[PDB]
């Protein structure tokens, strides 16, 4: 019966193709006069039109590059493959669907920052600090590959109370009273920026020595807070999972402890490390409170870890409860107990697509298959993925009208994945037959209408 | 507490003017003074910079502030070209406590060259000044040198005065920061003062000894409090130990005679700094002093289940048996440090129970500092603050810290009400808040005719011969108040005869003279038991209103004329914070004095069919009656369709009552208002016939609907059930 092809007054093959995907045009001159040249192709075959003279382009999604999905990013053979070329052929106002695959193959970037106490109380433990620093990078390089590592150091606030100011010479050598050499004491210094080089980190770690203060608690919370609140100096990476290991053996000074030293101004919570890689506000700012420390740790997603000796393990265990998400480990000659924390922190640890250079006349529909073969149409993101987790997205492309440009291309890519699909789009709007009707030469037959002369 | 126009004092920039405040009450003279410590001011001592100061602010007379010449001499010499002490950058003014003529300031960051070896050690020096003789007191400057002894005592961090003139002093840093408490009599301190000796000893001294190595760095002496806690009449020693018990915090109670341990309070959250500030004052008026311990870094579970730092104050009530009853106050803002300064005020309102102020110097808007005031209630504390004081100056280069230090319990204005001074060292300012006299006023409103009869029409309306029914209303005012006050208060008395009736729909009661539901009058009351009273006569509208259901409500309010009630200084009084400013009473046929009609109506039609295309005369028979009591303003409403026209009441029939019916069109509703009877007596039955003209020509309607209801103005069952009559159309 009559349909959209036979009712819209179609007068040419081009108009027949543009009206609807279901419409087909018969170019056969043997078709009896009065029969609809534009109709369903089944009607045309029933109308005994020549199948060769029936122009019915069919949209196709042919695969151009389908190199297999990789398993490990460390394989030297062939490039790593996470997502490669597709070709789409589309007639006007018609839609076609294809499927894509994205898998997390590359190892997760990891940032590890080391905090060390250079106070006299750990001359017996400096070897353990350096050994732990070595084994940190040693263990992390054997699991991930985008590692960035670095360290800073802290002693205490350099003011009279904690600083040996009594003899004019003991400033440069706080161990004067026992006739020993040591470095002048400092609030906080950022020594080594985060960098992939393990040798530089080991050499700078092994060239660190102690200083001397007065009271057993040490201002390590200033060190933690300045490490967290500073981004460019420390060199944190927006994509890596941030860790900040903290080492000590004695108690810790807390907020409002600095009122003794004449310091009452609250911890402003801003990066104050100047151009000399030193805490420039260690003499006018109080120690930070646990609330502010937790707020900033959550703000910059840093997983603080406590590596302390046996004599303060319980104190720091109880301190961890007020700072959620932080664990504690025993600092000794056997650092496996605290390396297990780093192992689990890495094991604790997003696919979202972005469209580039998409043609305006094209429209895309997203169907997301993230986990358990579950399809959520209209979404483009999948959460909670691990190593080996492969997700799939079903994408349907719909063209609006017929663009004047026969060939265009666009690329679909996950965010931060490099690997992508380059789609080649070809629009089939013109019929092959288009390559006397107007009363035998009385006009020009264009677009299906005869412009009479 | 007056907040509109307090007193402001400012010192040199960056001097921390306001880090410590107190009141100075010279017994010799009558004027009272304000003591403000500026622990970073630039003195005139030779070769001393940022030596610290303590200032005397004169309050009333031009608000001039001057520093006190505690020490005009610079460093002293142990030998030639060898200084003995380092007075520069010492914190002179970090603590100020006064008691009558005695002023006690301290410098917790004073360094002196140890007599044995050339060395720099902060021991702390305190300058106790009597009427004219100024002496120097420094218990920690002893032969127990070095951090192993009293070398890092930092004595003078926290100081207090005892009722028997026994200075209490706390050194956080003694004994490797184990902390120490030192107490000495003032007379012995003044007698033993020898300038040329640097290790003066005192015979009657009480001190805390060195404990084991476990109690190190406990910060004992951070804060000090004195009160009686053993019943011997001698103030004990209460000190804050913020770092004790694995940083949980502690407050130590020591005997006031031989320094023995009586009671210890342990914390619940580490690093909360349990013991940052303490106070000792009985709050519930039972004469047993109670403790007030802050923890400005307490983290409690939030709305979403996470920890938020708000600050907590612990209140423990003292019992005869010895035990303490503990209640806790949490903060209201995050990072506000609620519990940093706890300042007793005594009887701020003279309610009979002492009142205290707790401050959060880093809360409020812009973190400008806020102050909470609480009042004393028996068996605890009024956990809901009654007033809010807020900082006024934004940070220049330092958090303003408004409320970091306050001092109360002293009546600077001399009007029977204690005042309060708040320090703003962040912006180096000091603020004095004068309390306001609490006047409690009791109002008595009585209406003699609780239920009155409209038919009691024995009252004459002035200006007309008409009669009305009027009632008597009695209203009285009395004013009682302590402190300095004027003898007469010019009260403003306002009252309204009708409450509810929203949007001013209608009011039924008007006063006898100058008819109105409202009346205003200025009356003068004398403080005391003289319950001054006045009376008024008011009368209701007969058929001027359709609402008798809701009771007539009599309302009274009283606003004090504050402007003329202020003293010579302009401090206006205040009314009681808990008193109700408005008192409302309800006023109101059978014994219940409520006429309750029972209205029912039935409808019958002479013609069961109406022909379309011509005028069909429809006669309606309506049978109306009341089974209940008298129905005032009772009327019949007949909602007729647009095609029905009312012609008149059937009068050719003697059995049908010739009603007075008026056809009214009100808001697209065509109704016939039939006057059934004003009182609608009980048991009366009314039968009437109404004729209508029907011009129905519509081809869609099947019948014509008529809605007839009995309405009245009565209290109960004032409207009959709606009855709908349908007359079927005919062809
Ligand atoms: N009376 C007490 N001992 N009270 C407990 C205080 C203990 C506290 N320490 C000690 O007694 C022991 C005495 C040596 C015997 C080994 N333990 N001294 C130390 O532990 C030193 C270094 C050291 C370690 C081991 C052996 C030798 C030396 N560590 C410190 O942190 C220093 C100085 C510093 O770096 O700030 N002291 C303080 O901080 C507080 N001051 C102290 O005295």
């Amino acid at each position: 019966g009559p349909n959209i092809c036979t009712t819209r007054g179609v007068s040419s093959c081009q108009q027949c193709l543009a009206v609807s995907p279901m419409c087909a045009w018969c170019s056969d001159e043997a078709l009896p006069l009065g029969s609809p040249r534009c109709d369903l192709k089944e009607n045309l075959l029933k109308d005994n039109c020549a199948p060769e003279s029936i122009e019915f382009p069919v949209s196709e999604a042919r695969v151009l590059e389908d190199r297999p999905l990789s398993d490990k990013g460390s394989g030297d053979s062939s490039q790593v493959t996470q997502v490669q070329r597709i070709a789409l052929r589309l007639r006007p106002d018609d839609s076609k669907n294809f499927s894509i695959q994205v898998r997390q193959v590359e190892d997760y970037p990891v940032d590890i920052y080391y905090l060390m106490d250079l106070s006299y109380s750990m001359k017996d433990d400096l070897w353990s600090i350096q050994n732990l620093g070595t084994k940190l990078a040693t263990q992390m390089r054997k699991l991930t590959s985008n590692l960035r590592i670095g360290f800073g150091a802290f002693v205490d606030k350099p003011v009279s109370p904690y600083m040996y100011i009594s003899p004019p010479e003991a400033l440069e050598n706080p161990c004067y009273d026992m006739k020993t050499t040591c470095l002048p004491m400092f609030g906080y210094k950022h020594v080594l920026t985060l960098t992939d080089q393990v040798t530089r980190f080991n050499e700078e770690v092994k060239k660190q020595s102690v200083s001397r203060n007065r009271d057993a608690p040490e201002g390590g919370f200033d060190a933690i807070m300045q490490a967290t609140v500073c981004d460019e100096k420390i060199g944190w990476r927006n994509d890596a999972s941030h860790l900040l290991v903290f080492t000590t053996d004695a108690k810790t000074h807390i907020a409002l402890d600095g009122r003794l030293a004449g310091i009452v101004q609250p911890n402003d919570g801003q990066c104050h490390v100047g151009s000399d890689n030193h805490y420039s506000a260690s003499t006018t700012m109080d120690y930070p409170s646990l609330g502010l420390m937790t707020e900033k740790l959550s703000q910059k997603n840093i997983n603080l870890i406590f590596a302390v000796t046996e004599n303060v393990v319980n104190l720091y265990q109880n301190y961890s409860e007020l700072i959620p998400g932080t664990t504690v480990g025993v600092l000794s000659m056997d650092s496996s107990n605290v390396l297990q924390l780093i192992v689990d922190a890495y094991g604790k640890i997003k696919v979202e697509l972005e469209v580039r250079d998409l043609p305006e006349e094209l429209s895309l529909s997203f169907n997301a298959t993230c986990l358990n073969n579950e399809v959520i149409p209209g979404l483009k993101s999948c959460m909670g993925l691990k190593i080996g987790d492969t997700v799939s997205f079903s994408i349907e492309a719909k063209v609006r009208g017929c663009p004047q440009e026969k060939e265009k291309s666009f690329t679909i890519k996950p965010v931060g994945f490099k690997d992508s699909l380059i789609v080649q789009v070809t629009f089939d709007c013109d019929c092959a037959c288009q390559a006397h009707r107007c009363n035998n030469g009385n006009g020009t037959f264009e677009c299906g209408v005869c412009r009479c002369g | 507490l007056d907040v509109d126009s307090p007193a402001e004092y400012s010192g040199p920039e960056g001097s921390y003017f306001g880090f410590a405040v107190d009141f100075f009450v010279p017994s010799a003279s009558s004027r009272m003074f304000l003591l403000v410590g500026a622990p970073k001011a630039n003195t005139t001592q030779p070769g001393i910079v940022e030596g610290g100061q303590v200032l005397k602010c004169d309050w009333s007379s031009t608000r001039r502030c001057q520093p006190i010449e505690f020490d005009a001499t610079g460093n002293r010499d142990y030998a030639k070209d060898d200084p003995l002490e380092f007075k520069s950058h010492q914190w002179f003014g970090a603590s100020v406590r006064s008691k009558q003529d005695k002023i006690l300031a301290c410098a917790p960051l004073y360094h002196w060259r140890t007599e044995m070896k050339q060395e720099r050690e902060p021991v702390g020096t305190c300058f106790l000044q009597d009427g004219t003789k100024t002496v120097e007191y420094a218990p920690c400057r002893s032969q127990d040198i070095d951090a192993d002894g009293q070398g890092f005592c930092q004595g003078g961090f926290s100081i207090d005065f005892t009722k028997a003139d026994r200075v209490l002093l706390g050194g956080p840093g003694s004994f490797y920061w184990q902390g120490q408490l030192i107490s000495d009599q003032v007379a012995e301190i003044v007698s033993k003062y020898d300038p040329n000796v640097y290790s003066i000893k005192y015979n009657n001294q009480l001190a805390t000894r060195t404990a084991q190595a476990i109690f190190d760095d406990s910060y004992l002496g951070y804060s000090v409090a004195v009160g009686d806690f053993n019943g011997d009449g001698i103030d004990d020693f209460v000190s804050g130990v913020p770092r004790a018990a694995r940083t949980l915090g502690m407050v130590y109670i020591y005997d006031g005679k031989n320094m023995s341990s009586l009671y210890n309070f342990t914390g619940e959250q580490m690093a909360a700094y349990f013991g940052f500030s303490v106070a000792a004052t009985d709050i519930n008026g039972d004469d047993y002093a109670d403790v007030f311990i802050g923890a400005p870094l307490f983290m409690d579970r939030g709305s979403d289940g996470k920890l938020q730092e708000v600050g907590q104050v612990s209140v423990s009530l003292q019992r005869a048996s010895g035990d303490f009853q503990t209640t806790k106050l949490n903060g209201f803002e995050v990072f506000a440090r609620f519990g940093s300064a706890i300042a007793p005020l005594g009887d701020l309102d003279q309610d009979g129970f002492n009142d205290i102020a707790i401050a959060a110097p880093y809360g409020g808007e812009d973190k400008k500092g806020i102050v909470y005031i609480f009042n004393g209630r028996s068996t605890g504390l009024n956990a809901v603050p009654s007033q809010i004081l807020e900082g006024q100056w934004a940070a220049r280069s330092m958090p303003p810290s408004f409320g970091y230090s306050m001092k109360g319990a002293t009546d600077i204005d001399k009007n029977g009400y204690p005042d309060l001074i708040v320090g703003a060292f962040g912006v180096d300012r000091a603020i004095l808040y004068r309390a306001r006299p609490v006047i409690t006023v009791n109002a008595g409103l009585e209406v003699y005719p609780s239920i009155l009869n409209q038919d009691n029409k024995t009252c004459s309306l002035p200006g007309t011969a008409l009669k009305v029914s009027c009632f008597n209303v009695r209203f009285c005012l009395k004013a009682d108040g302590k402190g300095v006050l004027p003898r007469k208060l010019n009260f403003q008395v306002e009252l309204l005869l009708d409450k509810l009736k929203q949007k001013g729909a209608i009011r039924r009661a008007l006063f006898l003279y100058s008819r109105s539901p409202s009346h205003s009058k200025n009356m003068t009351i004398s403080r005391g038991g003289l319950m001054q009273c006045e009376e008024l006569i008011a009368y209701l509208r007969e058929s001027e209103f359709r609402d008798k259901l809701t009771p007539i409500t009599i309302f009274m309010e009283y606003r004090l004329d504050y402007r003329t009630a202020a003293d010579t200084t302009g401090l206006q009084p205040i009314l009681n914070q808990f008193t109700p400013a408005n008192i409302s009473r309800q006023a109101h046929c059978g014994e219940d004095n409520v006429c309750k009609p029972k209205l029912e109506v039935s409808v019958d039609s002479d013609q069961k069919k109406i022909y379309i295309g011509d005028d069909n005369p429809l006669t309606l028979i309506v049978k109306a009656q009341n089974q209940g009591e008298g129905a005032y303003e009772a009327e019949l409403i007949v909602s007729i369709p647009l095609q029905a026209d009312f012609i008149g009441v059937v009068r050719n029939n003697e059995a049908l009552a010739r009603l007075s019916c008026a056809f009214k069109t009100e808001n697209q509703t065509r109704q016939v208002v039939c006057d059934l009877g004003n009182p609608m007596k009980a048991g009366t039955q009314l039968l009437a016939g109404l004729r209508f003209s029907v011009h129905q020509q519509s081809e869609m309607d099947t019948s014509v609907k008529f809605d007839l209801q009995i309405q009245s103005s009565n209290l109960f069952d004032k409207v009959s059930p709606v009855v709908s009559h349908k007359v079927d159309l005919a062809v």
